[PDB]
Formats: structure tokens, C-alpha cells, sequence
RNA sequence: GCGGGGUGGAGCAGCCUGGUAGCUCGUCGGGCUCAUAACCCGAAGAUCGUCGGUUCAAAUCCGGCCCCCGCUACCA
């Protein structure tokens, strides 16, 4: 295997600082569901937008914790 | 036609599919392109002829080619069985398959590494499954010893020893090998040659069989004119099929009308038989055989009917949803680096059910002692009352063994 | 193919033939234009040696005309393929004319420029082309030839002087359950390939065959450009059809 | 709000419903 | 260059060629023919089938397949 | 051996059609609002991989290597 990942703050709109995931293989990987499994964790909004899920919100190790649960490896993850 | 089936249990990257090169020559391709880069990850397969130089000494005189002037002298070696291997994968997760794949085993054989921790993950979860299942015919062997301090693989061979003791595993003898410069290979030929023995099996008995691949031959671009037909890979275990014979496929294909699910049985006849790369007339236990059909590839192209079986048209077999098991626990995981102790069985629970050579997935109706009830989301066609059943719970996103009992009808 | 102009309107669709091939393009020759040749860029085009080939004549479309220097280029890129085909039926055309000029010229003893000069250019005003004013005129008569002014010496010698490779593909899907399936599917596909060679008469040859497990290509390869789905849609019905009379079932992607 | 609730109810039912039935 | 051998094992090459040329060419001979890939042991069988001969270690085990010539 | 690509911190434009380096992740200043967002304007930052060549002028065109990626789709 081999699928990396990118954890950070993204400008959103009311509460404070969204939050993006990206790096994820997207014909291998289906986005839509991940995102909907991602949104029930941070009980926020959110939506793939290109090749990426943004969350409304900071969920940054809540996101990094479900990925790692979700049999992501741990080491292919970072947060910034 | 090989004679038994071989298996080579054991932890990832040991070297499992090495020791089958020693062994046949054979690689197991590592395909896909992306096994290239990883590892074995369909169950690989090899063959093997096994003579031996009775004018001369052993373990040497245990011979691969019918060609003695390699030790002592030339006397054409006499043949004493052609066998067969079963490379499994060596990683934590393709458990799963490697489950799969020992429903065909006559014995194994279970490569440590000589270069680190003993009872590695794997290499565990591996041993234990196999006493679980009912392969008794066991060879232990000590691979990477090319690598090490002969103090070390002395001291492996120690706490081995040790392992080996309160368990089933009486003299399970240990061999110690060089996969990489086939060092010593002849006397584990010695080793499969005594303690692995060829198991009897009545023919009289109803032809049945385990699948575990399958493939579209057809090249990219060959015509119409010259399709060759549906190929089924796997093993036999009870009866003996013939060129030529009606048969059918189990539970078989599901059907879909607007959410609905329905399997049923697959007929074709036998097209052609072949074991390794040389074409029989007739095929029996111990092998892995290859079933040449009239049937559209498409129905059986990347492998489709795995964790199928295949039988004699017009013949007696349930295709179950729901099932009887009665059943017995590990009290520890042995297959997380941690061993945590196994907790009961709650019921509507999502456990994985390994019966045969498929794998499937249920849910828990029924917990009782050592009897709970089944609901299966792809049928089981139990063509026994004898049916050895494995069982496994995702502990942590991972798939873990769990426990065991047998199919009940 | 003598031309009643000096430079081909920019822009344009037309048969050329591949003269000499250089480094950084080729010299190609406008068959339209006197052999008019002309430029053709890598930067334009997309195996590429049988294209790029001596002589093979391509069809191609005119990037740039420079009526200064005279110079002319094109690109094969830039050709469309629904214009691929119709410019490919009016080249089958405007060569069995160029034959009959370079034969009744030749009987005549004269020149196929003053044979595309009279016969050519003059039947270009009654509307048509002239290899079709000419089939009128043998089936009908030599006064379709008099009555545009068409100087009366060719006009006879005409009328008796008178009287190669395109691929097209398609993905289909043909799955089945039938116990001797295999066979069923050469079947359908051995009984919706037939009497097609007489049917969507001469084309070159068919294949038919599996790039997936139930998606296949089937193609045809002919002279006619505007014969090719003509045979080969035809096939692909016949396969639904018997693949859908004959309990195999086939669907084009 | 009706709306809501009825699917809401007939939700639970239904996955409750389900969990009985298994 | 024409030759046999002596009926006492001798190579009589019809030419009289430079002491050190041969061995050039005799190396070339030992690491297409005789080396190991795996590891170079020089300590090999050489097999033979329909058209596929193999260099076989006696050491490390491994097979490098040869132009058969 | 072919052919694609090295551009502010990351990820992408701009290059065959030479002079203008554009876009998204947060920063800073000013607006809008009763206020926060959002939105708006103004600001920080680039030897464009390197060693040179042609030109008035090279991110851009021609050659020299240095790492980066792919190549006509895999076997009873
Ligand atoms: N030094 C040494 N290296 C060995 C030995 N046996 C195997 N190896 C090395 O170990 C690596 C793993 O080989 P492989 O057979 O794929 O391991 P595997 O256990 O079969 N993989 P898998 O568990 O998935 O089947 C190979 O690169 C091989 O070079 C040995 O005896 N000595
Ligand atoms: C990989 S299946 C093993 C035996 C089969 N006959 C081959 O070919
Ligand atoms: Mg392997």
C-alpha cells in the first residue's frame, strides 16, 4: 500500500476555521461515503469538493483518529 | 496428477514463498504488478516431483529430477510421489484467504524467520488455525539461518522447543533452511517425505470439490472463432471428476429484482482437466486442478465463483441462509501483536464465517453454550454433516481469529 | 487534379500525399492542387510510421495559407471525423474521374490539364459533380455533356472510357448463464456475423473479440468510408437480436 | 414538524424493528 | 577458429591466436556460462530443456537462464 | 530507446503563438454590518533545476547533464 493524507484548517464560513482532508486515492477511495462517515464524527456540515472533504469546524484529530480507525494507516496521515 | 496438498503457513515476509522456489523452482509470480512491490497475495501455486537415490545416502538422496549422479551415483532415482504447495499470503490481514486456502491442505509446513521475534503475530494466528482446523501433519522450519549467529538459531530452536511442548505438537520436527541459496532443502524433502504422508481417499464417494480462483484464459484479441471457455481453479477432496461429466456450481449466481437477492445452482460440463501445465483425463484429491467449462468467461473472469464449490449435477447439497453452528473459543487473540482475551458472543453481532473454501459474512440470531444460529448474506451450500467452520470478529478495523466449532445439519 | 485555383481556401478539408519525410515535419502534396505541396508540422499529428509514411495519402486540414511567399500548412490533427468520412466518399468520386481524364487525355493524345481545364471545369457549372453529370450522361446522353459547352472531342471519348483501408470499431456487452454458454455466444455472434459480406456488400474484413469479460469490440475495416456502420451497426443489431432470440444477452455500450 | 416526527418514528421503528427482527 | 580436443583432454585450436585474447574471451565465457547472478559462486550445474537451458547454483540455489549455445 | 514534467511555502496555469508571471490554503491594512462571518479593495513573498547558446530581449526557442513520471496493460 501507499495512500498519504493531509489534515488543516480551512477558511469556512460561520464558527471559525473549516477543516480539509486530502491525498486520498479517489478511484480507489469513495469520497461521498467517507465524507457522510466524517460528517456523523464532527456532527458538522461538509462536502467533497474536487478531490477533497471540507468539514465546517476545527476536527482536525477527530478526523485523524476516525481515519486511523477506519484502517488508514497511521503513518500516512499528518496533521498541520 | 499431484498426490496431496502441501500448505506453508506462517508470519509475512519470512519467506514462505521463497522456500516454495527452493522447493519447485516455481515463483508465484508475485503478480498484479502491485504484488511485485508487496508480496504473495493470491494463494500461489507450484508443483513437484519427488524421487529418491536409494543407491545412496540421505537426506541428499532426496531427489527433485530423475537424476541420481547428483549424490552417490547415477541410478535413476525412483519416484515416489509427485506433490503439490499452497503458497499463502504471510500479512496479518489476508487472514482471510489463508483460512480459505487451508480446506484443501493434506499438512503444512510453518517457515519461521530465524532473524526475528519467534512468536511473531502471524506465525501464531497461523499455528493455531491449523490445530483448530485439523492439520495435524505439521513441519516446523527455522528459513533465514543464513543470516544469523549459530548461537541464534540454536536458541530460536530452543523456544520453539518450548512452544512446541504443552501444545499438540508432540516432535513436530524443526528443519532449519537458507531459502535464499536452497541450503539443506533435502532433508525438509526428507522431513515431507516421512511426516507428511499421502492420505487414502475413497473415490466411491460424491465428487466434491473447493474453489479458490478462476480465469478468463482468452488473451486480449483472441476471436470469436476460438473463445476458450470458463476456467475453474481449485481443489478436490472426496470422489474424482472425469472429461466429459455434467456439473454443477454452488450456491451459484443471485439474481436481482428491485432489491431483492437470489442464488441458484450454475450446470456447464466439464470441458477439459489439467494440473499444473499438462492436461488429464480425469482429476482426484490432493492437487489443485483446473476445470476447463462452456461457460461465458465473463461469469468467471478476475475470480469470481471463489468460495465455490463444485459437484456432481443432480445431486444432494443445501444451499443454507441460516445455519447451526456449535462452537468452541480461544481465550486469548492470538494474532494482535496484543493479546487481549476474547469476549463471549453477543448476538446481533457481525461475524465472519470461513466455511470451506468461501468466506462470508453473518449475523448472530441465536447464543447459546456452544450453539448459536446464522444469518448468512451469500449462501452456504453444506455439502456435509462434517463441515469445519473458522470464526472471526473485527477487533480493531482488522479481522481477527477467534474461535471455531462445526456446521450443524 | 489540376486546380481552378492557385491556393487552397484556408481552413479547407482535402486528399493529400505524403512526399518526404523530415526531422521536424514533412513536405505532404495537396492531390487537389496540382500536388500543391506543403507543410505539416509534428505539432499536428497525434505507431506513427504508417502514416507517416511514404506515399500513404492522407486527409488533413489547412491551418495556414501564406498567399505571399506561397507557401501552405496543414495539420491532420485538426480533422474533424464526422468531415473525416464525407471529404472521404468525395475522394472515391473525384478519382474515378481523375482515371477517366487520365485515360481519354492519354487516348485523346492531349493533356488531363485541358482534360480537368474542358471536361472538368465546365461540368463545374452544371451544378454537380462531374463524375455524376457523366453518370447521366452514359445513362441518359452526350447532350447532358453539349448542353454546358464541353468542347465535343472528349465527349464520346469520355463516355466510353467511362463505362484502400478505414477501421470502425464498437464496445458491446455480452453476458450469459447458459450451461454451454461459450458456445451459445460463437454462436450468436457466428449467425449475426452472417451473409454480411454480401449484406453491407464489400468492405475488407471483420473482427469480433473480448478486451474485457463481457465487453467486447467488434470491426470493421473497408474501402468505403460511409460503409462502416452501415455493415456494422447491422452486425450489432443481429447480435441483440439473436444474442436476445437465443437466450445470450448483448448490449452496446 | 409532523413530517419530521413521522419519519423520525417510523426510522427507529423500522432500525429497532430491524434489530428485533435480527 | 576450427578445433577439437586431444584424446588426452588438450584444445588444438586450428590458429594461432595470443595467450591473453583467450582468456578474455574465456571470462566472458565463465560469467555468461559458469557465474551465478544471485551471488557469483562459479559453483553451477547448467540444465537443459526444449530451448531453455539454466545456470544452478550449488550454493545459494538460484537458476539464471542462458542463451542456449 | 522513446515522451511528459521541474514556476513564491503546497498543489496547478503561463512556454509551440518570445517583451504583460495568473489561481486556490492561512497573514497584514482599509471597506461593508449594530457586530462575526461571507464579500470588496490594497499590501509580503519567485536566481522559474542547472551549466551556455541564438536574439534588442528568454519562464517562453535550440543543445548538456542532475534528480521526477509514464511506455503500447501479465500467462488453466
Ligand atoms: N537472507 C535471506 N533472505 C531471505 C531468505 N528467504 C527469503 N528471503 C528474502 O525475503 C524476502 C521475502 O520473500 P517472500 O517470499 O516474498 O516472502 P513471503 O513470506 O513469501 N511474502 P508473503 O508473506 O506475503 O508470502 C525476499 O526478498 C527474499 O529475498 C533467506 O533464507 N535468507
Ligand atoms: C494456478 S492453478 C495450479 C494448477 C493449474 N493447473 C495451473 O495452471
Ligand atoms: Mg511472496
Amino acid at each position: 500500500e501507499e495512500q498519504k493524507i493531509k489534515i488543516y484548517v480551512t477558511k469556512r464560513r460561520f464558527g471559525k476555521l473549516m477543516t480539509i482532508i486530502e491525498g486520498f486515492d479517489t478511484s480507489v477511495i469513495d469520497l461521498k461515503e467517507l465524507a457522510k462517515k466524517l460528517k456523523d464524527i464532527c456532527a458538522c456540515g461538509g462536502t467533497v469538493k474536487d478531490n477533497t472533504i471540507e468539514l465546517q469546524g476545527d476536527h482536525r484529530k477527530k478526523v485523524a483518529e476516525e481515519l486511523v480507525k477506519m484502517g488508514f494507516s497511521r503513518d500516512s496521515i499528518e496533521i498541520r | 496428477q499431484p498426490e496431496v496438498n502441501i500448505g506453508v503457513v506462517g508470519h509475512v515476509d519470512h519467506g514462505k514463498t521463497t522456500l516454495v522456489q527452493a522447493i519447485t523452482g516455481i515463483w508465484t509470480s508475485k503478480h498484479s504488478e502491485e504484488l511485485k512491490r508487496g508480496m504473495t497475495i493470491k494463494l500461489g501455486y507450484a508443483e513437484t516431483n519427488i524421487g529418491v537415490c536409494e543407491s545412496c545416502k540421505k537426506p541428499e538422496a532426496y531427489v527433485t529430477e530423475p537424476s541420481c549422479k547428483s549424490c552417490g551415483s547415477d541410478d535413476e532415482p525412483k519416484f515416489l510421489r509427485r506433490i503439490s504447495f499452497i503458497d499463502a499470503p504471510g500479512h496479518e490481514v489476508l487472514m482471510a484467504t489463508m483460512l480459505s486456502g487451508a480446506a484443501l491442505m493434506d499438512g503444512a509446513i510453518l517457515v519461521v524467520a530465524a532473524n526475528e521475534p519467534f512468536p511473531q503475530p502471524q506465525t501464531r494466528e497461523h499455528f493455531v488455525a491449523l490445530g483448530i482446523i485439523g492439520v495435524k501433519n505439521l513441519i516446523i522450519v527455522q528459513n533465514k539461518v543464513d543470516v544469523v549467529s549459530k548461537e541464534e538459531a540454536l536458541s530460536q530452536y530452543r523456544q520453539i522447543k518450548q512452544f512446541t511442548k504443552g501444545t499438540w505438537a508432540e516432535n513436530v520436527p524443526i528443519i532449519p533452511v537458507s531459502a535464499l541459496h536452497k541450503i539443506n532443502i533435502d532433508s525438509l524433502i526428507e522431513g515431507i517425505e516421512e511426516y507428511i504422508k499421502t492420505p487414502y481417499r475413497d473415490l466411491s464417494q460424491k465428487p466434491v470439490m473447493l474453489v479458490i480462483r478462476s480465469f478468463d484464459v482468452n488473451k486480449p484479441g483472441t476471436q470469436f472463432n476460438e473463445l476458450k471457455g470458463g476456467v475453474i481453479g481449485g481443489s478436490i477432496i472426496q470422489g474424482l471428476f472425469k472429461v466429459d461429466q455434467e456439473i454443477k456450481v454452488l450456491p451459484g449466481l443471485r439474481v436481482e429484482k428491485q432489491g431483492k437477492v437470489s442464488y441458484e445452482p450454475i450446470f456447464t460440463k466439464i470441458s477439459s482437466i489439467r494440473f499444473g501445465d499438462e492436461e488429464f483425463k480425469e482429476a482426484k484429491p490432493g492437487g489443485l486442478v483446473a476445470i476447463g467449462t462452456y461457460l461465458d468467461p465473463s461469469l468467471t473472469k478476475a475470480d469470481n465463483l471463489l468460495g465455490s464449490i463444485i459437484t456432481l449435477a443432480d445431486a444432494e447439497v443445501p444451499v443454507l441462509w441460516n445455519i447451526r453452528i456449535k462452537y468452541n473459543l480461544l481465550e486469548r487473540v492470538v494474532g494482535a501483536k496484543e493479546m487481549l482475551k476474547v469476549d463471549p458472543i453477543r448476538a446481533k453481532e457481525t461475524l465472519m464465517l470461513s466455511v470451506g473454501s468461501s468466506t462470508t459474512l453473518g449475523i448472530v440470531t441465536s447464543v447459546k453454550k456452544d450453539e448459536i444460529e446464522v444469518e448468512l448474506r451469500r449462501p452456504v451450500a453444506v455439502w456435509s454433516n462434517n463441515i469445519r467452520t473458522v470464526i472471526s470478529r473485527q477487533i480493531a478495523g482488522r479481522w481477527r481469529m477467534i474461535g471455531w466449532g462445526l456446521v450443524e445439519i | 487534379i489540376y486546380s481552378r485555383s492557385k491556393l487552397p481556401s484556408e481552413g479547407e478539408i482535402l486528399i493529400a500525399t505524403v512526399k518526404q519525410v523530415f526531422d521536424y515535419g514533412s513536405y505532404v502534396s495537396l492531390d487537389e492542387y496540382g500536388g500543391l505541396q506543403a507543410f505539416l508540422p509534428w505539432s499536428e499529428v497525434s505507431n506513427i510510421r504508417d502514416v507517416l509514411k511514404e506515399n500513404r495519402k492522407v486527409i488533413v486540414k489547412v491551418i495556414r495559407v501564406d498567399r505571399r511567399k506561397g507557401t501552405v500548412d496543414v495539420s491532420l490533427k485538426k480533422v474533424t471525423d464526422d468531415e473525416r468520412r464525407k471529404k472521404n466518399l468525395q475522394w472515391k468520386k473525384i478519382q474515378r474521374l481523375d482515371k477517366i481524364l487520365e485515360l481519354v487525355s492519354q487516348k485523346l493524345k492531349l493533356s488531363e490539364k485541358d482534360a480537368w481545364e474542358q471536361v472538368a471545369w465546365k461540368l463545374e457549372a452544371k451544378y454537380g459533380d462531374p463524375i455524376t453529370a457523366i453518370e447521366k450522361a452514359v445513362k441518359e446522353g452526350e447532350k447532358i455533356l453539349i448542353d454546358a459547352g464541353v468542347p465535343e472531342i472528349w465527349v464520346k471519348p469520355l463516355l466510353e472510357e467511362a463505362s484502400r483501408k478505414v477501421k470502425m470499431s464498437g464496445l458491446i456487452t455480452v453476458r450469459t448463464n447458459e450451461p454451454l454458454g461459450v458456445e451459445k455466444i460463437k454462436e450468436v455472434i457466428s449467425k449475426a456475423l452472417e451473409n454480411i459480406e454480401q449484406d453491407y456488400e464489400s468492405l475488407l474484413n471483420i473482427k469480433i473479440y473480448t478486451i474485457g469479460a463481457p465487453r467486447y469490440r467488434v470491426d470493421v475495416v473497408g474501402t468505403n468510408p460511409k460503409e462502416a456502420s452501415e455493415a456494422l451497426n447491422q452486425i450489432i443489431s443481429n447480435l441483440i437480436k439473436i444474442g436476445k432470440e437465443e437466450n445470450v444477452d448483448i448490449s452496446v455500450v | 414538524m409532523r413530517w419530521k416526527w413521522i419519519k423520525k418514528r417510523i426510522r427507529r421503528l423500522k432500525r429497532q424493528r430491524k434489530k428485533e427482527r435480527g | 577458429a576450427p578445433g577439437n580436443v586431444d584424446d588426452k583432454g588438450e584444445l588444438v585450436i586450428q590458429g594461432k591466436f595470443s595467450s591473453q585474447v583467450i582468456n578474455t574471451l574465456m571470462e566472458r565465457f565463465l560469467k555468461a556460462y559458469v557465474e551465478c547472478s544471485t551471488c557469483k559462486s562459479l559453483d553451477t550445474i547448467l540444465k537443459k530443456e526444449k530451448k531453455s537451458w539454466y545456470i544452478v547454483c550449488l550454493a545459494c540455489g538460484a537458476q539464471t537462464p542462458v542463451k542456449p549455445l
